[PDB]
């Protein structure tokens, strides 16, 4: 596997786990952002943020409330996946209008 | 419950040094002594001069969550809804009184007949407004 | 929202597609995401530049680290995926194969030209090999790729690019190997002579303006944007996308007080050039791809505690 | 410093946060500059609104409640100031909301009336962004400032 | 010193446009900014790079310790 990547930090984390924050490795801006925007889209979440302790140190930290239907390590998996299939339409709508072009 | 309302005839709308919100001067249709000043996200919601707006203040409506499936509250019968505090009240007149609200900034300030005004307190209220 | 809702209403518009430069819009798409595939395209598509340079003598008046960096400059046109990563680990010997680097020689000596038309200018005539091109690096085949890129010899997508300089008994011989990296690390290893975006203008009348003023209100953006309609005599938007967003309207006095002027605010006008390595449209491909690996490397790494 | 008595000095008498008023008249010697202030005049003015996403965003940046001051292990949030036609908060109710992150919550929030540098002239008629009021903990009034 | 390889804001090679750029203005007589045109410097990052680089190393060259003057 690979454990490096992404931790939990277990003292933003409440027991529940309705509320918890994350840090990972080797991500910026880029990633973030965009995990945020899909993230926030799910009606569950009650709050979502990330941010960039320092420019310096490749590290990203994201923070994930829910209302109580799920937990926050499962809006973190909604929010991937739903960023996966977000691609997905772009490369196939773009390829369509290559195609067609 | 619904604490104040009535119908309200707008004098000026000025959009200050802003380009988003504008301050409205208006005076009460019902009442000769009942007038008001308020600060308006104008973009949200546009008033001019000679506009006529109905203005409820209301102490709930029926903590904050966007909108689900089929949720009704009172903010359905009107416009522009803003949620703020009271934050001042003083004597005018041996008859008169005005209450002060701020909401996140934007300023009202609600002057009328201390009968008239009864129902309102020192605590939150939501401001409703609608055409 | 929903990924179904978005597909739906999600929309690419091509407006020019070449083997250098694309010109597309991305309709009712977030910017954060807009965002990241820029982002992408400029720092973290693999490229091949040459990033160690191996000297055996410069005699030229050009300094050895000088000439190292320019070389590294230099796009080669050798499709990334043909290349495997190096890993930064092992010892020298290990560290380059076959699968890993490719190897470029450099080998000029300037000689004086005797039949040089007495009282001339030009050092072609004067000199020769006075001037030493990216052309000139020669691409020396290792092991399985004498196979492998037979089809596609290393090349520099620009040839005529001057590398060096020389005069008579100076001379020049250095090997390089040329690897995978990302513009992130050096922007040398960028594949775009740029990748950027700008959002739709949106040009909005605040009410008809016609006659002499419509003639004036259509002089006050570039030609083609503002149409003066034949009937209503009005003023129009005819494509907003050729609007350049001088603000001049709103120097007019006029003006100033009938238009507003906005963007719609997810259609994103992209712009992507390539360094001449890999198409756009492979570019911009790589770089969605890109995205997508980190949102599904992610979701299948463990969450430590 | 090489040893525990000289570490609890640096960290406990000597140490920065120990030292924001000087000795010589007791008043601050610490504070933000240049762009923060123009940047302040700016979030906190009456044309400042943030959607839902941008409210959360801004928050989260700059709270880091993964730290010392666990005053919470939730964020808490405001209502926004516009609930219909959109949900919109105001620059104000960022301050508003860190302090509420950041100050004790068995304690009720600051009071202060206070005043600027920018005359309200400067704002349009009726303004009284000049003026500077916290109410328990609240900014209903007034930017934010050098001062 | 010598023309740099790209421009240093657009990432664009400009490297292989100077001895061409010479040639615009000296043979076929244009002006400066027509001929950054056609060169496809567009960008003015781009049409800097070209229009305001001193061709120094020829200087450079003329002192060359390996020939006899
Ligand atoms: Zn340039």
């Amino acid at each position: 596997p690979d454990r490096e990547k992404i931790k939990l930090l277990t003292q933003a984390t409440s027991e529940d786990g309705t509320s918890a924050s994350f840090q990972i490795v080797e991500e910026d801006h880029t990633l973030g952002n965009a995990l945020r925007y899909v993230i926030m889209k799910n009606p569950d979440v009650e709050f979502c943020g990330y941010s960039i302790p320092h420019p310096s140190e490749n590290l990203l930290n994201i923070r994930i409330q829910t209302y109580g239907e799920t937990t926050a390590v499962d809006a973190l998996q909604k929010g991937l996946k739903d960023l996966m299939d977000l691609c997905d339409v772009v490369e196939s709508k773009f390829t369509e209008k290559i195609k067609s072009m | 419950n619904t604490l104040f309302d009535d119908i309200f005839q707008v004098s000026e709308v000025d959009p200050g040094r802003y380009n988003k919100v504008c301050r409205i001067e208006a005076a009460s249709t019902t009442q000769d002594q009942c007038k008001l000043t308020l600060d308006i996200n104008v973009e949200l919601f546009p008033v001019a001069a000679q506009d006529s707006l109905t203005v409820t203040i209301a102490s709930s409506l029926n903590s904050w969550r966007p909108p689900q499936a089929g949720d009704r509250s009172l903010a359905d019968d009107y416009d522009y809804v803003m949620y703020g505090t009271a934050y001042k009240f003083e004597e005018v007149s041996k008859d008169l009184i005005a209450v002060y609200y701020s909401f996140g900034g934007l300023l009202m300030r609600l002057e009328g007949n201390y009968r008239n005004l009864n129902n309102l307190k020192q605590e939150n209220a939501y401001l409703l407004i609608r055409r | 929202w929903n990924v179904e809702k978005f597909k739906k209403d999600f929309e690419v518009n091509i407006s020019s597609l070449d083997a250098r430069e694309a010109n597309f819009d991305l309709i009712n798409i977030d910017t954060s995401i807009a965002n990241a595939f820029r982002r992408i395209m400029i720092s973290e598509v693999p490229s091949v530049a040459a990033e160690y340079v191996y000297f055996f003598n410069n005699t030229s008046v050009i300094q050895d680290e000088v000439l190292a960096h320019r070389i590294g400059l230099v796009p080669l046109k050798v499709d990334p995926d043909m290349l495997t990563w190096v890993d930064s680990n092992l010892p020298d010997d290990e560290k380059f194969t076959d699968e890993n680097t490719i190897v470029l020689s450099l080998n000029v000596k300037c000689t004086r030209n005797p039949d040089a038309p007495k009282g001339s200018t030009d050092p072609k005539e004067l000199y020769n090999n006075a001037h030493v091109y990216a052309r000139d690096l020669k691409f020396e085949p290792q092991g399985r790729q004498s196979t492998t890129f037979a089809d596609c010899p290393v090349v520099p997508a620009d040839p005529d690019i001057l590398l060096a300089k020389l005069r008579p008994g100076q001379e020049i011989s250095l090997k390089a190997h040329c690897i995978l990296g990302i513009g992130g690390d050096h922007a040398k290893f960028s594949p775009v002579s740029t990748a950027s975006y700008r959002l739709l203008p949106q040009i909005n009348i605040l009410q008809p303006i016609k006659g002499e003023s419509a003639r004036r209100f259509q002089k006050c953006f570039p030609p083609g944007v503002i149409g003066i309609d034949e009937g209503s005599d009005e003023a129009y938007v005819k494509d907003a996308r050729k609007d350049t967003v001088s603000r001049e309207v709103l120097r007019y006095e006029e003006f100033a007080d009938k238009v507003k002027l906005g963007r719609v605010r997810n259609h994103f006008i992209f712009n992507v050039e390539s360094a001449g390595a890999m198409t756009p449209e492979e570019i911009f491909f790589k770089s969605v791809r890109i995205l997508k690996n980190k949102a599904e490397y992610l979701k299948n790494c463990p969450i430590t505690q | 410093p090489q040893n525990e008595n000289a570490r609890a000095e640096a960290l406990n008498l000597a140490n920065t946060d120990s030292q924001y008023l000087t000795p010589t008249s007791g008043s601050p010697v610490r504070g933000l500059i240049q762009d923060h202030i123009s940047a302040g005049v700016w979030l906190t003015s009456k044309d400042s609104f943030f959607t839902r996403e941008q409210y959360q965003q801004y928050i989260y940046g700059c709270i880091r409640p993964e730290d010392g001051h666990t005053t919470r292990s939730k964020i808490v949030t405001l209502p926004p100031t516009i609930f219909k036609p959109y949900p919109l908060w105001t620059g104000k109710q960022i301050i508003t909301t860190v302090l509420l992150n950041v100050t004790p919550p068995d304690m009720p929030g600051i009071n202060l009336i206070s005043k600027n540098k920018i005359k309200n002239e400067y704002w349009g008629k009726g303004s009284l962004e000049n003026e500077v009021l916290f109410k328990d903990g609240a900014l209903l009034c007034g930017i934010l400032d050098k001062s | 010193m010598i023309v740099p390889v790209r421009c240093f804001s657009c990432g664009k090679v400009v490297g292989d446009k100077w001895e061409s750029y010479l040639n615009l203005l000296q043979e076929d007589e244009l002006d400066e900014g027509t001929a950054l045109s056609r060169l496809g410097l567009k960008r003015y990052c781009c049409r800097r790079m070209i229009l305001t680089h001193v061709d120094l190393i020829e200087k450079f060259l003329r002192y060359n310790p390996l020939e006899k003057r």
